[PDB]
């Protein structure tokens, strides 16, 4: 009933997508050529959410991957589980914007983006009570960040109440990959704060701290990073599938956490995360599941919320637990940490739990917090951004495909005048 | 006569080829000032649904206060 | 403009309600 | 997804030499051209089960395009890729550029066209010449202008063999530099220039060679440019294309002249021996002993560094790495840059090439810098080329062709602007 | 050079429809504003 | 629907020579008038229906008249390779040569030789079932192909009339020339063909070696290399009939669909690719380059710009298995191309024959097996400047009464003369009228 379509922008975007496709069919119960192999019923009892019938039973994802080279099409193609796909979605170009804004917002987008709306409204009209969208990106690259915005920016437009999740992988400038990720991250956060309605800020330092410190791990690939992302990623919409002692939909989240209009940059993270020589070791009970998910180098983004204020946080738990205990773990907390949180909005955290876990799990937890700590994060960007501007490094490739200066100066203003509301309530 | 024609060939390749870039900045500018114009469309369609509410909450306010 | 019009013959439509009603 | 490649003078058409043979093993493909879909960027399957590479060669001398002619591989190239002239432009760039020039550049684009039109996915062009000869620098300085006046567009990567201080065979190499760095400032958009006194003193000390011919430098440039091609020709965890690269790259529209190095560039028996890993391999490749171009990256701030992996490289050494050797102060970056590198990486080990002494490794990095350190190059050579021009010495042989005495003024003064763009943006 | 000039000055015309519809929108919000409370403020006095 | 063969003149004789061995290649009948007798047959029992016909035994016989004066050349081939392929009575050698000379080849020696080709060309036809029409194989700058010819042409053209013509003829070439006294020979054959002849196709001496310089690489051709490609333009312009054509033309199609007035009948071919083997494998032939060359003027047998000239109009004889779609596409691109212009008055121009048999190789010869090819028949406007510049060089000869007196010697007078003069003027006058 309650429906959620998903894009996947660009290179980064298009393989967290990928793993989080092959982590929601495990949770589901398919297997990969695409047909029903389980052992409940309840796995299928609510899939139309991610999920579309084929003649035979043949369920395919309600997925539109998306780039401008074929290939990253081509990798996504020869992983496992790149059957289920429907290979009419694959919209792609040839030329590839090549970490050009401009080429990614007023180039290539200026053609394939009409394919990609009517991809996206097929789907759309496909299924019968759409509930939100959502969209896996990364504002640090090119072809996700201008490609990714100008499309969340063609959604609004059409569709004005449905809402959209966006994942974005924020380029942190301890973790290094290209020259000219604050010229496109700003720019897209530009559009970002005042478009979309839902983002969860990811970055690959705190992903790799987890990955050193937490899983004990000695050389983890990408896949780690996604399998790791992919666990927020299905469990944000968890409560739509299945069913809970309270539930927590998407709009339930977004009005319990987004205090004002202007602040929807969300810090996540999961639990509980364990080593495999440490699981045996450790137990699992709901108060340590929240001393674990509550720990600040657990959080999942550049922003130790030491540093910050928690505005407004939320737990989502699944497996057998007991809400009275959730409650007063809660409580304790903000009893505790009775200097973060705010004053003026009584019982800052928001709990919700659901009756299944993940698959393996027996109890698990994840956390999303509206902290106001991300103001350094995104001075950290700006700052870079301004330190190539200033002496015009870098930016006849945009000024020569037809953009002026003004865009750039707007949107440092944005970015200002966003931290500027971030300092003015912490 | 070579040199003639050489002569002629550079000045009429030096005049061959900037105002054109200010007046196609005026015209990216107002490309934006157009999309700030389907802005003040959506505005226009929210103060639409906003009317709509309106006249839905005072009607039903009026039914009520004939109730009481 | 006809925008407005869809907005009046809403209103329209709830005053010819409430008028057979009380008819 | 491809680039074509044209080769220029003996320096260019000799580095091709190496630099095909380095390919036709890469991808399997034999000389005679068989096997036994990532050839589709540099060979074109024709007909069934042949292959013919995107290259055309060209000189105007004929024994040099004889000896491919001749070779090993004269059933691989198009019968008529390998252009030959008539007459030698005797390292004169009046008499390449304008006498002969003119009856073979038409040819030369006539079958660029076509390569073109074979090809569907163009990223671009891969020019390879040597500006301190006559050939390689008068036809590249019009070849390079009818390209980027027909084509205009499309991204030419120059691979030039720019002529070392102290080590010079040639006596005109301070004239036919700056004619050609005239053009090759504003008609191509990336110059990857090399230096054969650097590349002799990194064969001398890496590979304990007291006698390095062309051969073994060539083949050095070829492994280069394969480290180059090979994100676009196989896959990686994290690849680079032609505009990735050249936008990343590039600050401002007229400065572009990168620094290439190489690692490990280690003969076989220290190969088996010393254990190799990311973390040293970045600094190894940015230590100035291995540098392609006699340059002193000391002297002159980094702007932007670009890192290529082949190899099974994890992406997070290299991260690693590249902090590890962002924290050290003796190699300084440019003020305004926080951010000055760009990393890929590639899942294919480099294929050793018999007939040398490269080693079979597991990994291996190739560094493309831009960084302000190239300015003293400019300056010296620009003092040589004054030197030999305070007393009109030999200038009456480019007087004879046809060029006059000022365009020498006005070239010397495009030089000195050049320098001092790089002054202010050091600044 | 002159054919963009062109382009501009459509772009002037449009401009100029824009600043018509802004007045439009600007009347008739405030129209709509005035009647609403009014109306509002009858329904909440009459029934007391 | 068989077609008989003319060869008239040492060229007609010589491209026929040249030409019927690719026709009994093609049909894989052995170079002595019988099929091997192991099954090594392409398929069909009538693909060599136009050209042949069984005798009791297999025993084919071509439908050629080899008509010729001096009699050094047919015992030629009288005594070459093909004695047990062609009919001992076909091959007509006259008594004495015609030796540039218009007047001795259509009014001395012609009278008493075509009232006996004639009945052959008769039994021919009779014999025939279903007759196509003729094709003429002929040289205009010398004696028996231009006077013979013409001699021949009229009192067909008296009999027959109804039936279609396709005159291959020869002209001189700008420059390059052999004969001295050609002007006068192509004039007085020009007039004659002019009105009688109903398609004619038009072939250059220079124009063939200057391609066998560019494309086959020799530098030093002849005419032994020459007819080869002449003999494989026409078969590429007969193959529709022979083989099972998906989209194919008969031989009325070009009348039909390339002749918009009964004046404008002459014709610019063109033939791709023409590789030899070092080449052929490393390039690749697609229907868009082989195409493109065959509309770029650097491969015209007619040596002759399309450029200062507009297309009227067009056919493409595709062999080989081509897919209609690309042939399509490369028609659309040339239409898009820009430096070919069209009569606005042809919105569509391109007659696009395909057929399945796939071009064939020769051995000792310099093309090899490929998969596809193209012949390209364009009926454009260039070829009134080719008229004008041979009457340009007709004037100068004509001043001075030059040579002329060899001419009358014989019935022929100088009022002819003039109104051959006067004929060209009027196809001058024709062309450019058609203009714009
Ligand atoms: N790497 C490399 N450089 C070469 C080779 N041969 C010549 N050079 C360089 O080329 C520079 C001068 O160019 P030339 O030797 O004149 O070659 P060219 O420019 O093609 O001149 P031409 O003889 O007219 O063809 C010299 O300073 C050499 O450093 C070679 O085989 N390999
Ligand atoms: N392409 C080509 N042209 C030929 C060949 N043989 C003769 N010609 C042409 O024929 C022209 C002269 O005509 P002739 O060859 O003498 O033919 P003809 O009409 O029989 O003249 P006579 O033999 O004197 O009766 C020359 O200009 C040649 O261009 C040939 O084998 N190939
Ligand atoms: N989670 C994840 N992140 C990735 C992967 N590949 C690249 N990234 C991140 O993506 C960021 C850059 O995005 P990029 O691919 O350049 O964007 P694009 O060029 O527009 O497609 C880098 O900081 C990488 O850390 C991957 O496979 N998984
Ligand atoms: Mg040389
Ligand atoms: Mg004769």
């Amino acid at each position: 009933m309650r429906e959620i379509v998903h894009i996947q922008g660009g290179q980064c975007g298009n393989q967290i997508g990928a793993k989080f496709w092959e982590v929601v069919s495990d949770e589901h119960g398919i297997d990969p050529t695409g047909t029903y192999h389980g052992d409940s019923d309840l796995q299928l009892e609510r899939i139309n959410v991610y999920f579309n019938e084929a003649t035979g039973g043949r369920y395919v994802p309600r997925a539109i991957l998306m780039d401008l080279e074929p290939g990253t099409m081509d990798s996504v193609r020869s992983g496992p589980y790149g059957q289920i796909f429907r290979p009419d979605n694959f919209v792609f170009g040839q030329t590839g914007a090549g970490n050009n804004w401009a080429k990614g917002h007023y180039t290539e987008g200026a053609e394939l983006i009409d394919s990609v709306l009517d991809v996206v409204r097929k789907e759309a009209e496909s299924c019968d009570c759409l509930q939100g969208f959502q969209v896996c990106h990364s504002l640090g690259g090119g072809t996700g960040s201008g490609m990714g915005t100008l499309l969340i920016s063609k959604i609004r437009e059409e569709y004005p109440d449905r809402m959209m999740l966006t994942f974005s992988v924020v380029p942190s400038p301890k973790v290094s990959d290209t020259v000219v990720e604050p010229y496109n991250a700003t720019l897209s956060v530009h559009q970002l704060v005042e478009n979309a309605d839902e983002c969860m800020v990811l970055d690959n330092e705190a992903l790799y701290d987890i990955c050193f410190r937490t899983l004990k791990l000695t050389t983890p690939t990408f896949g780690d990073l996604n399998h790791l992302i992919s666990a927020v990623m299905s469990g944000i919409t968890c409560c739509l599938r299945f069913p809970g002692q309270l539930n927590a939909d998407l709009r339930k989240l977004a009005v319990n956490l987004i205090p004002f209009p202007r602040l929807h940059f969300f810090m996540v993270g999961f639990t509980p995360l364990t080593s495999r020589g440490s699981q045996q070791y450790r137990a699992l009970t709901v108060p340590e599941l929240t001393q674990q998910m509550w720990d600040a180098k657990n959080m999942m983004c550049a922003a130790d919320p030491r540093h910050g204020r928690y505005l407004t946080a939320s737990a989502l738990f699944r497996g057998r637990m007991s809400t009275k205990e959730v409650d007063e773990q809660m409580l304790n907390v903000q009893n505790k940490n009775s200097s973060y949180f705010v004053e003026w909005i009584p019982n800052n955290v928001k709990s919700s739990v659901c009756d299944i876990p993940p698959k393996g799990l027996k109890m698990s937890a994840t956390f999303i917090g509206n902290s106001t700590a991300i103001q350094e994060m995104f001075k950290r960007v700006s700052e870079q951004f301004t330190a190539m501007f200033r002496r015009k490094a870098f930016l006849h490739w945009y000024t020569g495909e037809g953009m002026d200066e003004m865009e750039f100066t707007e949107a440092e203003s944005n970015m200002n005048d966003l931290v500027s509301e971030y300092q003015q309530y912490q | 006569l070579w040199e003639r024609k050489i002569q002629l060939e550079k000045e009429m390749q030096e005049v061959l080829d900037d105002v054109v870039a200010e007046m196609k900045k005026e015209i990216h500018r107002m490309t934006l000032r157009h999309t700030e114009l389907m802005r003040l469309q959506e505005k226009l369609v929210s103060d639409m649904e906003k009317a709509l509410t309106k006249r839905e909450i005072i009607s039903v306010k009026g039914r009520a206060t004939a109730a009481k | 403009h006809p925008l407005l019009r869809r907005a009046q013959e809403a209103l329209k439509v709830q005053f010819e309600a409430n008028r057979t009603r009380l008819q | 997804r491809e680039v074509i490649s044209i080769h220029i003078g003996q320096a260019g058409i000799q580095v091709g030499n190496a630099c095909w043979e380095l390919y036709c093993l890469e991808h399997g493909i034999q000389p005679d051209g068989q096997m036994p879909d990532a050839f589709n960027t540099f060979f074109s399957e024709t007909g069934a089960g042949k292959h013919v590479p995107r290259c055309i060669f060209l000189d105007l001398e004929p024994t040099v395009v004889d000896e491919v002619r001749t070779g090993t591989y004269r059933q691989l190239f198009h019968p008529e890729q390998l252009i030959s002239g008539k007459e030698d432009a005797a390292n004169n760039f009046a008499r390449g550029h304008y006498t002969i020039g003119k009856e073979i550049v038409d040819l030369a684009l006539d079958r660029i066209r076509k390569l073109a039109d074979n090809c569907t996915g163009l990223q671009g062009f891969l020019v390879f010449n040597a500006v301190g000869g006559g050939t390689g620098s008068g036809l590249g300085s019009l070849l390079l202008e009818r390209l980027s006046v027909d084509y205009g567009k499309k991204s030419k990567l120059g691979f030039t063999v720019y002529p070392s201080p102290q080590v010079s065979t040639a006596v005109v190499e301070p004239y036919n530099s700056v004619l050609s760095t005239h053009s090759l400032l504003e008609h191509t958009d990336v110059a990857v220039m090399l230096d054969n006194e650097a590349i002799y003193d990194i064969c001398r000390r890496s590979l304990d060679i007291e006698r390095p011919t062309y051969t073994n430098l060539n083949r050095l440039i070829a492994q280069v440019i394969s480290s180059l091609t090979a994100s676009l020709r196989f896959d990686g965890a994290l690849n680079v294309d032609i505009t990735e690269f050249q936008t990343n790259l590039v600050p401002y529209p007229r400065i572009h002249f990168m620094l290439s190095s190489y690692a490990p560039i280690i003969s076989a028996e220290k190969a088996y021996h010393e254990q190799l890993s990311v973390a040293e391999i970045t600094n190894a490749a940015f230590e100035p002993a291995s540098m392609m171009v006699k340059c002193d990256p000391r002297h002159g701030k980094y702007m932007a560094c670009c890192l290529m992996y082949r190899g099974d490289v994890v992406p997070k050494d290299v991260n690693a790495s590249v902090a590890t050797i962002k924290t050290k102060r003796t190699i300084q970056f440019v003020d305004w840059c926080p951010t000055g590198f760009k990393c890929g990486i590639n899942y294919q080990p480099p294929t050793v090439v018999p007939g040398g002494d490269l080693a079979k490794v597991q990994r291996a990095v190739c560094m493309i810098s831009n960084s302000t350190a190239i300015g003293e190059i400019f300056s010296r050579l620009d003092h040589k080329f004054d030197l030999m021009y305070a007393k009109r010495a030999f200038v009456h042989w480019y007087v004879g062709e046809g060029m006059e005495e000022g365009e020498f003024s006005e070239a010397r003064e495009d030089l000195a602007a050049l320098e001092k763009d790089f002054e202010e943006v050091g600044a | 050079r002159e054919a963009l000039q062109r382009e501009g000055d459509d772009l002037d015309g449009r401009i100029r429809v824009a600043e018509k519809e802004v007045a439009a929108l600007e009347a008739t919000l405030a129209q709509l504003m005035a009647v609403n409370t009014n109306f509002a403020a009858s329904y909440k006095k009459v029934g007391s």
